[PDB]
């Protein structure tokens, strides 16, 4: 009825740096990434599947919703003892009422052990997971005390950053012996330290602009950025898949916000010049100021903004322009500076860039980085400086080792090898699921490959066939997604090696075969000729037409 | 007769036909809005229109003296004994007598703590590496919930990443528009921004005034039984355990009693008062002598000012919890704590269980600073106090007749 | 009476017949600031045979029972059909998923479809549907005007009488017949 | 390469190849079988329901059929 608490594991040092980071095999399995120089970015084509499978799923969604309405309104009419914590006991309203919490109760509560699964150790090639037994439905769950190893395809940690024996760990522990793990305060009054502004100068000069800022969160980073030089006569134009972070920062300032469709910039030309017309609501007087917000790479489709045309149009149009990127910081680029370095854009161009290091450099916190001028008037102008906790030390020397590790200065030639390794990897996977037959979104570059299933009942049979398989996948859905199209999201890693793609592709190629997954047209291939291979001349024949940049249509 | 049922159908299919022939129309329209306008005539428009700076530059010198007067510790723990550097490296001190440190038990810098941290990042690692909704969530983190929850009396706990947005994604969650929320007159800037984030009626009562609250109370009552809405909404009072700005105490039984009397549910902030009240320091509930589980209802507390670490936390039942960690946008969209901290947070509450000096060591050296200045006749006419004798920390206030001299 | 700092009451209607006020600056960013889910879906892919298929699938299994008359047949499929769209789209007001604050508090679905901007293609089709149906119904066997006036008056007032501009944004409450509504 | 703490689970017609569970006389039909029940159990809302609803479902179809 408790979570119980696992002892950990005697075993030597060389099993356990097999667990957390794998060896390479052979030195023809890492690719170089190539500038873009600025060339233009075509148009993403998408693969649609036939009419019947969206007509069942119409079919199974509109059966579910009727179902559930029925059981809510005959068990509230009825059964009244049952349900007591929907009804009001002596006059108080209950917490919550019933319908806000119609979707979470009703089809939800059936795949709440597909979710949250409690694990232990260091998350890395191989991942421990506790065992558990559902009771009821899904109400509560009791546990042996078992625990086995599982491959993840689930965690962040693009880079293999997260290990207990190394230098980072070594620096961590060092720090912790000289400074204490307690802070003194805010970082106006007391709690700041040297190795505060050696962060900042490292990060400044890691990224290319001139001056930094480090926070102890991102979220809240994002959540009070927005405050300090907004106001109710500004304006703020941004699209439709920004982050929550980003949507409650805006919430919180009181600017005005006008939203384009993803991918669309005629559409954003024309709002950007209606706007500039019209005028403030119900006065007609000029804005203020505009100001663009965007994300470097979408996590949940897999596609990067074409930059260059929205340097463009803030150059043509007197605007500002601020960039998001966490999950392209570390990852992305030829030396994995940002989406700033694959397309050749000059770092001066943008007003303000900001990430956090959590996904790739395996420490929490985030930055910004600005212009000298504009740095020493946030840094009076900011709430989180002076009002909130700082950030500790351990994670500051970590954070330090792992930059200076990506920048080549701590140690020679450990950075590079990551990089083509991850980049390799993630090309090599993309490539094999699309000969298999499947459909996967993405830009053949980015670490994310989301695979679609779209009946609603395939996603927790996937998911309990995979864990049956041992491997944990990540399986998202409404209203999180469009109605139509589920997805499985993988997350690549740099510390998986060639012989785990390979029995994850078989194992996959099975189950995938048992539950009709595999539907695939002529627009995934570049000869326009839909492609059933077998396993074996997948496996034989992909590694080495992975490298080529034109087998892959976006 | 018969004609009368055809010209039914005739005049269904002239609606259809019509209707069909129209053409879309909206309220937020195009530049058609106006129009009055031509090609040639837009350019102009676009080409006047100049915009404002990002940031205003004007005044940044005269406020540098501020950031120019930062202390800076370098090589060093924060400690009682400190060594500082101001304005960039130009001016050095040494041997510094620390009183603006923000951490008051100082139990998290002994060596039995120390062990704990050490072999937690060798096992473990240093972050995790994913939220608490797919795989990020851990043991140690549901043993620390349960110790939170076993020591403070309440049923469960949910734990987060940073105390600044605690309250700000807590409040909103359980109201919406059509509630009512009545606040104190003054309180901290958390607190004011889930007010605003709230998006609910508030009202403001007297500071520390008990019939102002009463009369607020009633009126409302009245309003509401005159006007026959056939549901109830929801009602909550908030409040401050100890102030932040005055270091000022609230009284809780009164509270207690007209939130029972008038149907309203508690919410206190206490970060300044968990590790110091009390004689075993378990919070300001056990200051009075009362149950935690009936006097208050949501409860916000701070894991850096006392217990010294990072992080943050919220006691409820369960319900409250259950619906929290899904309807909580800072819980679920973030990653979870490193666990080094959740588990010398642990042992410091086992630690505190323990034993219980520090807290009577911390409460006799208030009482003697609160005595020291406050004893004094010089500084009658210069000076006040606003501080309460039981706070760790001392406020000191400008005299108004002073500030209106000089 | 003390006035409040900061006021989001809701109103309620005070006479036979009403309407809507309009949003102020704080909803309409509210609503501009994240996309509408209920109102996406029936623009999308493969969402309009949809119905065709419904229709087809009720005309075949109220007919697969001997007992049924045809007319009856296809009086008990245009009940089904109109009940269900009327359910669906005019008499629940609200969302599922929590927006921020109250957000689409007051209005349909109906309403909500295409960020209320009329004579779109979508409305279109969905006030199509209905008539062809009906003049389907009526030609294809034989009726009397018995039954027939009550039927054409339900499918005018429940399916076409909702959709006409008129109606939109309206409100309508009966001192104790339907409960006052929120204006 | 060196060895790790990973147990592999093998395929399974890996496992059907190794065990001479193959049969070309009486593994069809049960292979048959397999795919219509598979079939018609996935693509349709059985997994996500509760065993009164799905067995009320069921009932439904089957009388369908018979009718
Ligand atoms: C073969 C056979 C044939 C026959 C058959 O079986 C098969 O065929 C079956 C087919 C069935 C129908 C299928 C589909 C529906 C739609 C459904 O849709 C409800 C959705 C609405 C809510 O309904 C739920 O919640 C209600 C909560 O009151 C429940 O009501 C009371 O339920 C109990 C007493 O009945 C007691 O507990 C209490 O007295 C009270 O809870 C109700 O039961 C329950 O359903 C959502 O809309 C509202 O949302 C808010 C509610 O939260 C309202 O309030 C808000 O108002 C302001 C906004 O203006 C906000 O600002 C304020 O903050 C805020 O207060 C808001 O006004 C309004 O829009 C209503 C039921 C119906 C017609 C079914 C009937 C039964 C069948 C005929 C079966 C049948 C058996
Ligand atoms: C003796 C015989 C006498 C016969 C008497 C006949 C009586 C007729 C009884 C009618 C029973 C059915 C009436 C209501 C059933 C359906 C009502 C569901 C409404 C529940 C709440 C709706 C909330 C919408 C929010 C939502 O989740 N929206 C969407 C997603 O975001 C939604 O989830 C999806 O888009 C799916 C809906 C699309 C499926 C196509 C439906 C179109 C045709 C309607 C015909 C209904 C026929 C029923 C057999
Ligand atoms: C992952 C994600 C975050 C998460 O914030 P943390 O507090 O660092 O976990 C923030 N911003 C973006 C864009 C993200 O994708």
């Amino acid at each position: 009825t408790r979570v119980p608490l696992c002892e950990p594991e005697e075993l030597p040092d060389d099993i356990q740096k097999e667990n957390e980071y794998g060896t390479l095999d052979s030195p023809g399995h890492l690719y170089q990434v190539k500038s873009r120089h600025g060339k233009p970015l075509p148009e993403p084509v998408v693969d649609t599947p036939p009419y019947y499978i969206s007509l069942l799923t119409y079919l199974n969604y509109l059966i579910l919703i009727i179902l559930g309405h029925v059981h809510d309104f005959l068990g509230m009419t009825f059964q009244k003892n049952k349900h007591l914590d929907l009804l009001e006991h002596d006059g108080l309203a209950p917490w919550f009422s019933n319908f806000e919490s119609f979707y979470v109760r009703r089809i939800k509560m059936r795949i709440d052990d597909c979710f949250s699964r409690p694990t232990t150790g260091v998350p890395g090639r191989f991942i421990r997971c506790i065992d558990r037994i559902s009771h009821n439905i899904n109400e509560y769950f009791t546990y042996s005390g078992a625990v086995y190893p599982c491959m993840n395809l689930s965690s962040y940690n693009y880079l293999g950053f997260a290990q207990s024996k190394g230098q980072c760990t070594d620096a961590a522990l060092e720090s912790v012996d000289k400074y204490s793990i307690q802070s003194g305060g805010p970082r106006a009054q007391i709690g700041t330290t040297d190795l505060h502004i050696k962060a900042e100068k490292l990060v400044a000069r890691f990224i290319g602009k001139e001056d930094a800022l480090v926070f102890s969160m991102g979220y809240g980073t994002n959540a009070n950025l927005f405050n300090a030089f907004l106001d109710k006569k500004c304006l703020v134009i941004s699209d439709e898949l920004n982050h929550t972070s980003i949507r409650t920062g805006v919430r919180l300032s009181g600017a005005a916000v006008r939203t384009f469709k993803h991918g669309d910039m005629v559409g954003l030309e024309k709002l950007i010049r209606e706007q500039i017309v019209l005028g403030q609501p119900k006065t007609n007087r000029p804005w203020k100021k505009i100001l663009i917000c965007a994300e470097g790479l979408f996590s949940m489709e897999g596609t990067l903004c074409n930059l260059p045309k929205l340097v463009e149009l803030k150059k043509k149009y007197k605007c500002y322009l601020f960039i998001d990127e966490a999950h392209s910081i570390g990852a992305m680029g030829p030396t994995g500076r940002g989406v700033c370095e694959i397309f050749g854009v000059d770092p001066k161009d943008v007003d303000i860039l900001m990430g956090t290091f959590t996904k790739s450099f395996g420490a929490a916190g985030g930055y910004i980085a600005a212009d000298q001028w504009i740095i020493d008037r946030l840094r009076l102008d900011l709430t989180t400086v002076s009002y909130s906790e700082s950030m500790p030390a351990p994670v500051l020397a970590q954070t330090i080792s792992s930059l200076q590790t990506i920048s080549g200065e701590i140690c020679p030639g450990q950075g590079t090898e990551r990089l083509q390794r991850i980049a390799f990897n993630s090309r090599y996977l993309r490539l094999a699921l699309q000969r298999l037959g499947f459909i996967v979104y993405g830009v053949a570059d980015s670490p994310v490959i989301p695979l679609l299933l779209y009946c609603p009942s395939k996603m927790p049979a996937f998911s309990r066939m995979m864990l049956q398989r041992r491997i944990a996948v990540v399986v998202v859905a409404y209203p999180a997604t469009p109605l139509i199209e589920s997805r499985v999201r993988f997350c690549m890693s740099a510390s998986l090696t060639k012989e785990d793609i390979d029995y994850l592709l078989r194992h996959v190629s099975e189950v995938g075969d048992k539950l009709n997954l595999k539907s695939n047209s002529g627009k995934s291939s570049y000869d326009g000729k839909r492609q059933r291979w077998d396993i074996e001349e997948v496996i034989r024949r992909t590694p080495e037409d992975c490298k080529d940049d034109k087998y892959f249509v976006n | 007769d018969d004609p009368y049922r055809t010209t039914v159908e005739i005049g269904l299919i002239l609606y259809g036909i019509i209707y069909y022939l129209s053409k879309p129309q909206q309220k937020k329209s195009l530049q058609a809005q106006k129009p009055n306008l031509s090609p040639q005539e837009i350019d102009a428009l676009i080409e006047d229109w100049e915009p404002e700076p990002l940031v205003d530059p004007s005044a940044t010198d005269e406020q540098s003296w501020r950031v120019a007067k930062t202390p800076v510790t370098m090589e060093m723990p924060i400690q009682n004994h400190i060594t500082i550097t101001r304005n960039n490296l130009q001016e050095k001190y040494t041997n510094v007598f620390n009183l603006a440190s923000n951490n008051f038990l100082q139990l998290s810098a002994t060596e039995p703590v120390k062990e704990v941290v050490k072999t937690t990042i060798k096992n473990y690692g240093v972050g995790a590496c994913g939220p608490a909704g797919f795989y990020g969530n851990q043991d140690v983190h549901y043993t620390l919930e349960y110790d939170l929850a076993q020591f403070f009396g309440t049923q469960g706990s949910v734990l987060y990443g940073q105390d600044f947005c605690a309250a700000p994604s807590v409040l909103p969650a359980f109201t919406k528009r059509g509630d009512v929320i009545v606040a104190d007159d003054q309180v901290s800037l958390p607190v004011q921004n889930a007010l605003q984030l709230s998006r609910s009626t508030v009202y403001y009562f007297n500071h520390n005034d008990m019939n102002s609250l009463e009369c607020l109370l009633n009126e409302l009552t009245e309003q509401e039984k005159l006007e026959k809405l056939p549901a109830i909404p929801r009602k909550f009072i908030v409040t401050e355990g100890i102030f932040h700005n005055s270091g000022d105490l609230a009284p809780l039984p009164e509270l207690t009693k007209l939130k029972n009397k008038y149907k309203f549910r508690l919410f206190v902030d206490e970060t300044f008062s968990i590790g110091v009240l009390g004689a075993t320091g378990r919070g300001l509930s056990e200051h009075f002598n009362m149950d935690r589980a009936t006097a208050i209802d949501i409860t916000v507390g701070s894991m850096a000012t006392a217990l010294g670490s990072t992080g943050g936390f919220v006691l409820g039942d369960s319900v409250m919890c259950l619906h929290q960690r899904i309807g909580s946008n800072a819980y679920c969209f973030s990653a979870c704590l490193p666990a080094y901290t959740v588990t010398s947070v642990s042992k410091v509450l086992k630690l505190m269980d323990s034993n219980n000096d520090a807290v009577q060591t911390l409460q006799k050296l208030s009482k003697s600073l609160h005595d020291s200045f406050a004893s004094d006749d010089s500084l009658r006419s210069y000076v006040i106090v606003t501080s309460s004798p039981v706070s760790a920390v001392l406020h000191l206030q400008l005299t108004p007749a002073y500030r209106s001299r000089k | 009476t003390t006035e409040p700092v900061k006021d989001h009451r809701r109103r309620r209607a005070a006479a036979i017949i009403s309407h809507v006020e309009p949003e102020t600056f704080e909803d309409e960013n509210d609503q501009q600031l994240l996309p509408n889910m209920n109102a996406t879906w029936v623009d999308q892919r493969g969402a309009w045979i949809i119905h065709v298929v419904i229709i087809i699938l009720l005309k075949l299994f109220y007919n697969l029972f001997p007992g049924v008359t045809t007319e009856w047949s296809w009086t008990l499929t245009n009940m089904t059909y109109v009940i269900g769209s009327y359910v669906m789209f005019h008499l629940i007001k609200g969302t599922p998923f929590d927006f921020n604050g109250g957000a689409y508090d007051n209005l349909t679905m109906w309403e909500q479809i295409d960020d209320e901007t009329l004579y779109t293609p979508s409305r279109k089709f969905l006030i199509s549907v209905p008539i062809a149906l009906f003049l389907v119904s009526t030609h294809y066997a034989h009726y009397d005007l018995k039954l027939f006036s009550w039927n054409c008056f339900l499918t005018t007032f429940g399916a076409v009488v909702p959709k006409l501009p008129v109606t939109h944004r309206l409100r309508i409450s009966i001192p104790g017949i339907t409960g006052r509504a929120q204006i | 390469q060196h060895k790790s703490s990973m147990v592999y689970i093998p395929t399974t017609k890996e496992a059907k190849r190794r065990n001479g569970k193959s049969e070309g006389i009486l593994n069809t039909i049960e292979e048959v079988v397999e795919k219509l029940y598979w079939t018609y159990y996935i693509h349709l809302p059985f997994y996500l329901m509760a065993s009164f609803d799905s067995f009320f479902l069921h009932v439904f179809f089957l009388t369908i059929f018979s009718l």
